């Protein structure tokens, strides 16, 4: 559970957090998350413990230790917690509210309050962390990607397309390109003027990708930063390659049948360390595992009785 | 005189009265003339008609056991109004009496439809029939039993 | 209970008006005798002596029978109903079976198992023949519900326009433009839409490419009289007669008579009117109209009065449901009785 | 109207120059040249409509009210007002009564002189408006209204002393003591256990103790007081012993008895299904043959259908507000039915119905639309106080919710199947993100079919050419009240607040308590819709979809509304610059004149297509489309409250 | 009144009416009773009164008319079905000094 | 035993009587006795007596010197008389004297027998009484009531 170099975990509306293994897919162990569902997971950056962003409450369960219920409980967020992040050292958690407020939460010291806030207009969907640990990128349900400097308290708003809820965002570990993805079915790539010592932090609009027909839901770069995976609500996970922005691979969990009235959407994905295998979650109980070259379903982690929304996938030593 | 369209205001029912003659009267001078009339009065913008102004869903309302008596009762009573009854009184009343006989006490629901017309028929009709109607009235009375009490005044007036 | 019924089911060896009506009469009464409900049995006695008692209980009578009957016996019956609609369009046998068919849909019993669709295609045809346009649309939309096609939509915009419902027709066109973006053969569609100029463009194009067809001409002629153009319609008649059949010439000549009458060319009108059949309203009318120019009132009055007697059925089919649909026939009798006043003038 | 539009050019074009001493006097020179010929003119176009002048008459009011503090408009107004048929003003009484308290000196006195004239001829028409004005809180209303009732007493004392009594008894019936105690107590318990507020908790209860100090006036109040007058006296004692000592040990003894009667009374109210009128209000049972007319029947061109007698017992509808189904034998003989509502200010409804009156007028005078029967199904509403009123019951109607429930149980369909699918997929349906909830919503749409309304609209019709007209009317009607509903800004349109005529097929909205985006801004379940154009209602239109009857009928309507925006404003400015309604908008957060001006800004905006994009001017087809997209978007629809029934 | 209020009230009134004629008796009213309910009730009143006379008022306007079999009608627990009640069983549970 | 109706017969459905007719006789005799008085052709000769007046007869059924108590007291005397002049001595003792409640019921049952007769019922009793409906002491009650209201 902690010992395996590929920690994979997964959850959704079934109230359980199941821990799979990469090679085989024998379920190692499971943990309860009652009273609620799980909006998104993340593992802490030293593989120590794992987060479950519920309704009204984050909780955190031990990954190293064998069979616990939660170590830490944070409440004090009076709607959903729609994302998480973590300081790569492991002191802070950078959350996002349904209540328009992207907080910060100290992990080491017990304090039920948040250290800082960043209030905006609409509910906060994505809370992704730029690699140098100084900028935090917050999107919302009115087009607005606010870039919030954690040192200088600056907040520069940015509307790619008018009004459309930008549903998720991520920035690569290179700090070369950022991609956020909206409900229209478009994946907007932003060229980084990499604000290291200056805080230039300017973005130059590269390309609108006609990514998907229906809602694009989660986009992510691989640790290589060669590949930009964009899950969606056309039960698809279209991988885009960095140089062209051309369709390198198209994963799909469609029926192959004239009558199949929505099997379930392709919610969230997460690359391997080598970026040869791409996991994905779906709203038909199936956390899968693919081959990024071809598009071949290398495993299938079917244990949930109801749906699955979020992953937690981990390569690191 | 050239009294045209104006008649559809003054005595506005006119169109409904004329368009029955085309769907009733078996003469191709009368049905012929009813067209000469309609024409001479002229045509109406049907909006002018909607200013100047059951049976299928009669199934829709009920389950079928209760449907059938209700339909028959309505057709029968549609005859049961003077002009057609001049010959076919007796026939109608024979049916009704058989209906109530067949229903039990669930017959009671039709009472307020039948009974007011029925008693007025007795006063109106000729004595050729009248001795028969009383025989059948007394038959209605027997099936219905105490439920006839509302109409009893009129009955006693008729007898008297 | 059924051996007496079987005589009136498929006794459909019938040819004139009287022959089919008398099939109907005898059927309705034959139903009433059988019908398992005592409260209909009762009426039979009356139903003979007064026939509108059988007429009005027909639908109800029919369900009381149909509820009991065997599967063999149901198909036996239905096959003669199929045949009664199919063979011979009698206003008052179609409009009694259509109204029976519609009665049957509101029922618990299910719709009538005709011809594998529940007869949707058949019954819609024969509503549009009757000028039962509203009923015709109900079934036409029931087709749409099981996967639409350009053919369904084409009709569905004419029929909506025949109900004088143009916003609904324009709506159906905007279904087409989304889902059938290519298929778009709109030469007839513009003509049905009441976009008469664009229809005339599309039939100009279709008569340039393909040959002198009678069907493309009939549509392109209907475009001109719907625009109003008399001079041009008289040209489209003059050229094509020997190339055209005599069946199309019965359809065509009506437009032609009105056109020649349009241009004060009476000699031509006389030729065209004779082509129209005498037993129709129209034939009677134009014969009467010619007679009024010629100045022959006795003959004219007879034709007028003949036309009225034929019009009886058109006014007797429409108005049984709604006055709004009767309105077509109402304009004809308006003309006739005004035709009379032309004489007196 | 050329003279009126020239007037509004140099008004509005000057505020452009002026805002953004002598510039108001030069304006007052320039305007006055046209303002007076506008008024002179309108009086001739009113005296040559005489039966169709609501639009024109409201123009004269916009002038009078706002540009009547000049003495030279006052002169022409005076002259015309003396000339014009006193019938005409009947149609615009709500606007007149709303400005009965004007801080303008010269206007307010002309109103009086007009209302005292309508009080003379057509007295019937006035007294119910004046009676609710009569018992106002604010001073310049309740002095001036009570003043005119005094001047209107020696035409008709017999009339007023009837109507004033009837009114005050109908209100005793509309809410009973034990209701007032039950709602009072439940709200009191929210203050002291939720909020922990103690002084505001007294402020809740003690007006009821002051009510009960009057003593049993009627038999039912006698049986309240005999059942539990003692307990309440004792709980009052202990809560008053708190005000000298300030111990919670006093308060626990009081809440004992308070919760005691609360639970008892909660166990009583479920079975008060009908009210025998002798027990509740004897004066009305005793009442026979009042000269006073049956409420919302009075016509100046008809003879009076007067209250022959009130019905002996009242059916009670069970809802949140337990309305009565009161009925009156009118003197023509006929049972007229009302519905008599407690705890809801019905002056909104009154004015809104006046608005539909205007729209029906506008739409009937466009010939294109006239043909099409675009006609809003308005019912009658007569207020009786700020807290109550009557509402004309409507014959041959049923809530969608009732139709669907009856159909679902007939064909054995389990009622909440949609909600149950949603729950079987995801058990925590409320507790999801937006995007997660769009999943689940779509799943439960893509597994049911929304034929229910569409299907029963045919099963319940007899023939097809009936069904055809039903459905054509149904569609157009539902469109007209989409667009009109939008403007008004008519929130909470869930399926029990709208209903189908089981003859014409037309739709008919009820309940206008949530108006001008009250629902859009509420802090749990804020609506995101303009009008419910949910899938069920959609399927019931022609099979092609929205793009025919419904969309084209929206343009037809919205051309007519954006045209005559100024008529529409006149009518809405009534219940916006009337203070006594607008407390409704002060409650949006958990001041008034600013908030009231915000509404009428908003409605001017919807009528200029400057609604979505303040900078842009969205032409009519485009505005309509954005609205239809909003109403029909699954993000917007699944944010709605579950009982709103967005999956129908 | 609405059903439940009415039924309770009628039990109260019927008791008040018997209180005129006999104010010193235990009045155990049973309202829309089950068979088992009636058994508990009658047998209980036996063990109280023990040798002395016990009234058994039976109204029955709600139930169908009693049969030639010697069965009188009462209810089941859910109020779906009219259950019968044999007169033989009734006079088993009630004692001999009775009315 | 006491039973509202014979085995053949159905109880009355008559709008102005109560549905409880046999119980009401048995245990509120004076209340129906007066209401039933009011429904006869006897009232032709007591003008200005409606059912509304009988709702509000002042007094109670124990204070003898108040119209209600008076009628009650009379009633008792009358029924006790009709029993003592009709029944054989042994039986009269068994019913009308042994115990209060039974005696009260049978006294009142005589009234039921008289009323329910006029609506085609006949009540039944386990110790079977003779028919007392015609017994002339009732026409005393009739007069006594007449005067007293
Ligand atoms: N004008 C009317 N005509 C016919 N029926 C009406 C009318 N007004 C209300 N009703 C019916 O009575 C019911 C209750 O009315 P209404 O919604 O006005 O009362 P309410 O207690 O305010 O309910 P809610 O709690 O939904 O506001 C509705 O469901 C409707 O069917
Ligand atoms: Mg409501
Ligand atoms: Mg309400």
């Amino acid at each position: 559970v902690g010992s395996d170099p590929v920690i994979l975990a997964t959850a959704g509306y079934d109230h359980t957090v199941r821990f799979w293994q990469a090679h085989s897919g024998i379920c190692t162990r499971t943990v309860q998350h009652q009273d609620s569902q799980v909006n998104a997971l993340e593992v802490t950056p030293d593989r120590s413990m794992i987060a479950a962003a519920g309704y009204q409450h984050i909780r955190m369960y031990d990954l190293n230790s064998n069979n616990p219920n939660p170590i830490i409980s944070y409440d004090g967020v009076n709607k959903n917690i729609a994302s998480v992040g973590f300081h790569e050292d492991g002191r802070w958690m950078y959350t996002g509210g349904e209540d328009c407020t992207a907080r910060i939460w100290d992990l080491r010291s017990r304090n039920l309050q948040c250290q800082r806030i960043f209030q905006v207009n609409a509910p906060i969907n994505c809370v992704c962390l730029h690699p140098n640990q100084a900028e935090l990128i917050v999107g919302d349900q009115s087009g607005a990607i606010h870039i919030w400097d954690l040192k200088t308290d600056h907040n520069e708003q940015l509307i790619p397309e008018p009004e459309v809820s930008i549903t998720s965002a991520h920035i690569d570990p290179d700090a070369s390109y950022m991609a956020a993805v909206n409900s229209t079915g478009n994946c907007y790539v932003w060229n980084l003027t990499g604000g290291i010592g200056d805080e230039v932090t300017q973005l130059i609009p590269k390309t609108k990708i006609p990514a998907h027909t229906r809602y694009a839901l989660q986009c992510r770069f691989s640790p290589d930063s060669t590949l930009l995976a964009t899950c969606s609500a056309d039960q698809t996970c279209k991988i885009w390659r960095t140089s062209n922005f051309s369709l390198m691979t198209e994963l799909s969990i469609k029926s192959g049948n004239p009558g199949e009235s929505s099997r379930g959407w392709m919610w969230g994905c997460a690359f391997s360390g080598d970026s040869q295998y791409i996991v994905t979650a779906s709203s038909d109980n199936l956390a899968r595992l693919w081959c990024v070259e071809t598009g071949e379903i290398k495993r299938e982690y079917g244990g949930h009785q109801k749906a699955v929304v979020c992953l937690a996938f981990n390569d690191s030593v | 005189t050239g009294y045209v369209v104006e008649p559809y205001r003054k005595y506005p029912t006119l169109l409904e009265v004329l368009l029955n003659f085309l769907k009733t009267e078996q003469n191709q001078g009368t049905r012929r003339e009813a067209i000469r009339v309609l024409g001479l009065l002229g045509a109406l913008d049907p909006y002018k008609h909607k200013v100047n102004i059951e049976m299928l869903v009669n199934m829709g309302n009920l389950p079928l056991d209760e449907f059938y008596p209700a339909v028959s009762m309505v057709a029968l009573m549609r005859i049961f109004r003077d002009q057609s009854l001049s010959h076919h009184h007796t026939m109608v009343v024979q049916a009704i009496t058989f209906i109530f006989k067949s229903l039990g006490l669930k017959c009671v629901q039709f009472l307020p439809q039948v009974m007011p017309t029925f008693l007025n028929v007795i006063r109106v009709c000729d004595g050729a029939i009248r001795e028969f109607l009383f025989q059948q009235l007394g038959m209605l009375v027997s099936f219905v039993k105490s439920h006839i009490r509302p109409y009893m005044d009129e009955i006693v007036t008729l007898m008297r | 209970s059924t051996i007496n019924l079987q005589k009136a089911w498929g006794a459909a060896r019938r040819v004139s008006k009287d022959d089919w009506l008398e099939w109907l009469r005898r059927l309705s009464l034959e139903l009433l005798k059988d019908s398992s409900s005592p409260s209909l049995r009762s009426c039979w006695a009356l139903a003979q002596a007064y026939n509108p008692m059988a007429r009005d209980l027909f639908n109800a009578a029919f369900v009381s029978c149909w509820s009991e009957l065997n599967e063999d016996q149901q198909d036996e019956l239905i096959r003669s109903i199929e045949l009664a609609l199919t063979s011979q369009d009698i206003a008052e046998v179609t409009q009694t079976l259509l109204n029976l068919a519609e009665f049957m849909e509101h029922s618990d019993k299910g719709p009538l198992p005709l011809r594998d669709d529940n007869g949707i295609v058949l019954l819609g045809e024969r509503a549009a023949k009757c000028r039962a346009y509203a009923k015709a649309l109900h079934y036409k939309e029931l087709e749409f519900q099981k996967g639409p096609t350009p053919a369904i939509l084409e009709s569905l915009i004419s029929i909506n326009n025949k109900l004088q419902q143009p916003e609904a027709a324009a709506g159906v066109l905007e279904y087409a433009m989304k889902h059938f973006g290519e298929l778009e053969i709109q030469a007839t569609w513009y003509e049905k839409l009441h976009e008469w100029e664009d229809a005339l463009v599309a039939y100009d194009k279709k008569m340039d490419t393909n040959k002198d067809d009678p069907e493309l001409m009939l549509g392109r002629m209907r475009c001109l009289e719907a625009l109003g153009e008399w001079g041009q319609l008289h040209q489209q008649c003059c050229e094509k007669w020997t190339l055209v059949n005599d069946e199309t010439q019965a359809k065509m000549a009506r437009m032609a008579a009105a056109a020649a009458w349009g241009l004060g060319q009476w000699d031509s009108m006389e030729e065209y009117t004779c082509m129209i059949p005498r037993d129709t309203h129209d034939g009677a009318f134009y014969r009467a109209v010619l007679a009024l120019h010629q100045d022959l009132f006795s003959l004219a009055q007879q034709c007028i009065d003949k036309a009225r007697d034929l019009l009886d059925a058109e006014l007797t089919a429409m108005a049984g449901e709604s006055y709004s649909r009767a309105y077509g026939a109402m304009v004809s009798c308006h003309m006739l009785s005004e035709l009379e006043e032309v004489i007196q003038y | 109207v050329m003279n009126f539009e020239a007037v509004l050019h140099y008004k509005h074009q000057n505020q452009a120059r002026d805002e953004k001493k002598k510039v108001t006097e030069d304006l007052s020179k320039t305007l006055l040249m046209y303002t007076v010929p506008a008024v002179q003119g309108f009086f001739r176009s009113i005296s040559l409509s005489r039966g169709n002048n609501l639009q024109d008459t409201l123009r004269v009011l916009t002038l009078w009210f706002d540009y009547g503090h000049w003495p030279d408009v006052n002169e022409a107004l005076v002259e015309g007002v003396k000339a014009i048929q006193i019938d005409t003003w009947l149609q615009v009484i709500p606007q007149l009564i709303a400005r009965i308290d004007t801080p303008r000196p010269l206007v307010g006195r002309l109103i009086h002189q007009l209302l005292t004239d309508i009080g003379r001829y057509h007295p019937q028409a006035l007294i119910y408006p004046l009676t609710v004005a009569s018992k106002s809180t604010t001073t310049a209303r309740h002095n001036a209204a009570n003043k005119i009732l005094k001047n209107m007493c020696e035409h008709s004392n017999t009339l007023v002393q009837q109507a004033m009594m009837v009114s005050e008894e109908l209100i005793r019936v509309a809410i009973l003591w034990h209701e007032m105690w039950h709602e009072g107590l439940e709200e009191a318990s929210r203050l002291y256990f939720g909020e922990r507020n103690v002084k505001g908790m007294f402020e809740v209860l003690e007006p009821l103790h002051a009510m009960m100090e009057r003593g049993p006036q009627t038999l039912k109040e006698t049986s309240f007081n005999q059942a539990y007058g003692r307990d309440l006296m004792e709980a009052q004692e202990w809560c008053r012993k708190y005000m000298k000592s300030g111990n919670v040990k006093d308060l626990t003894q009081a809440w004992d008895l308070y919760y005691h009667v609360f639970r008892r009374i909660s166990k009583q109210l479920p079975q008060l299904t009908s009210l025998e009128l002798q027990y509740v209000s004897p004066k009305l049972l005793m009442c026979r043959d009042l000269e006073l007319a049956v409420p919302g029947t009075y016509d100046p061109n008809q003879p009076i259908i007067r209250i022959q007698s009130i019905a002996p017992s009242l059916q009670v509808i069970t809802s949140k507000q337990r309305p009565r189904k009161l009925t009156l034998m009118g003197s023509n003989g006929h049972e007229f039915v009302f519905l008599l509502k407690g705890h809801e200010d019905l002056r909104q409804d009154e004015r809104v119905m006046q608005l539909f009156g205007l729209v029906n007028t506008l739409l009937a005078n466009d010939p294109t639309s006239l043909r099409k029967n675009l006609s809003i199904q308005r019912y009658a509403v007569i207020p009786l106080s700020t807290n109550s009123g009557l509402i004309g019951w409507v014959p041959h109607c049923d809530t969608l919710h009732a139709l669907i429930r009856d159909y679902r149980e007939k064909k054995k369909i389990l009622l909440n199947i949609e909600h149950r699918i949603m729950l079987r997929m995801a058990p925590d349906y409320d507790h999801l993100t937006l995007m997660q909830k769009v999943e689940v919503f779509e799943h439960a749409v893509n597994n049911t079919a929304g034929d229910d309304l569409a299907k029963l609209l045919w099963l319940k019709s007899p023939s097809s050419e009936v069904w055809f007209d039903r459905r054509t009317n149904y569609t157009r009607s539902l469109a007209v009240m989409s667009m009109v509903g939008y403007i008004l800004g008519l929130g909470d349109r869930h399926p029990s607040n709208l209903m189908l005529d089981r003859l014409s097929g037309k739709i008919l909205h009820i309940d206008f308590g949530d108006c001008f985006e009250v629902a859009m801004t509420r802090e749990k379940f804020p609506e995101k819709i303009p009008f419910r154009l949910t899938r069920m209602l959609t399927n019931a239109m022609e099979v092609t979809g929205l793009d025919g009857n419904y969309r084209i009928t929206c343009h037809t309507v919205m051309e007519v509304l954006r045209e005559h925006k100024d008529s529409v404003m006149a009518v809405l400015e009534a219940f916006v610059y009337d203070p006594l309604l607008n407390w409704r908008l002060m409650d949006t957060n958990t001041a008034l004149n600013k908030k009231a001006i915000q509404i009428i800004n908003r409605v001017r905006d919807k009528l200029t297509g400057r609604d979505f994009s303040h900078d842009d001017t969205l032409d009519v087809p485009t505005q309509v489309e954005l609205l239809i997209k909003q109403a029909t978007s699954h993000e917007n629809l699944c944010q709605c409250y579950i009982g709103w029934c967005p999956f129908w | 009144m609405g059903p439940q209020k009415a039924l309770e009230t009628i039990g109260a009134n019927l008791q008040k009416q018997y209180e005129n004629w006999q104010p010193r008796a235990r009045y155990k009213q049973s309202l829309d009773p089950t068979v088992d309910e009636v058994k508990k009730l009658c047998t209980s009143l036996r063990r109280n009164a023990k040798e002395e006379r016990v009234l058994f008022h039976y109204n029955g306007h709600g139930v169908p008319r009693p049969t030639v079999n010697g069965e009188v009608w009462v209810f089941n627990k859910n109020y779906t079905q009219y259950i019968p009640l044999s007169i033989y069983d009734l006079q088993t549970w009630m004692g001999s000094p009775s009315i | 035993q006491l039973a509202a109706c014979e085995a053949t017969e159905l109880l009355p459905m008559i709008p102005d009587l109560p549905a409880d007719l046999f119980t009401s006789c048995l245990t509120t005799p004076i209340k129906i006795a007066l209401r039933w008085f009011c429904m006869q052709k006897c009232v032709s000769l007591v003008p200005g007596v409606t059912l509304d007046l009988i709702e509000k007869i002042p007094g109670r059924l124990n204070d003898r010197r108040t119209p209600l108590g008076e009628l009650n007291w009379i009633f008792t005397a009358i029924t006790d008389t009709i029993a003592w002049n009709v029944l054989p001595r042994d039986l009269f003792q068994k019913l009308f004297r042994q115990d209060l409640l039974v005696a009260s019921l049978f006294r009142n049952f005589l009234l039921a027998e008289r009323i329910m007769r006029s609506y085609n019922c006949t009540p039944v009793s386990s110790p079977r009484l003779p028919p007392t409906y015609m017994h002339a002491m009732w026409q005393a009650w009739d007069l006594a009531v007449d005067i007293c209201l």
